[PDB]
């Protein structure tokens, strides 16, 4: 069945849904130094404008961040099903962190 | 690892900010002599340490 432990929900859960392999990107908040991660398919012309050094910066809902030096990688995104028949959308690289129930 | 984890440049506001608050400061915020002198010396210490 392959169900893994997800910490946050305190549950083990199961994979429902793959969807096809997205090439992604790292974006820091430059106030808070949070970081968050985006899809490079939807945001590459301003991703591709920030690699020409010309407007260094990203600004997303108000909220800006710069662009981190690599952090280009490819993930699946996953539905993942928990115990309370319920659904989450995790990606592949977080999902695969976690905890094997039967190994 | 003597790096400071999740530091990044400034945003062009943030900083603007910088030599904002040497000048705007005291026209806008307060008016009064004293609180502007006094805020003046802070933000020089506090530059400098």
């Amino acid at each position: 069945k392959r169900r893994r432990w997800l910490t946050d929900h305190q549950q083990y859960g199961h994979v429902v849904s793959h969807g096809l392999e997205t090439s992604v990107v790292d974006l820091s908040h430059t106030e808070t130094g949070a970081v968050l991660t985006v899809s490079t398919k939807a945001y590459e012309q301003e991703i591709e404008a920030v690699r020409m050094k010309t407007n260094a910066t990203i600004k997303v809902d108000g909220m800006v961040y710069n662009l981190l030096p690599n952090s280009e990688r490819r993930v699946v995104p996953l539905t993942v099903q928990l115990d309370s028949g319920e659904k989450i959308d995790m990606t592949s690289e977080d999902f695969d962190r976690c905890e094997l129930e039967a190994f | 690892k003597l790096l400071v984890p999740d530091v990044s440049p400034l945003s062009p506001t943030a900083e603007s900010l910088l030599s904002m608050f040497e000048k705007v400061v005291i026209p806008k915020l307060t008016s009064d002599e004293e609180d502007r002198r006094k805020l003046v010396s802070l933000w020089s210490e506090t530059t400098l340490q």
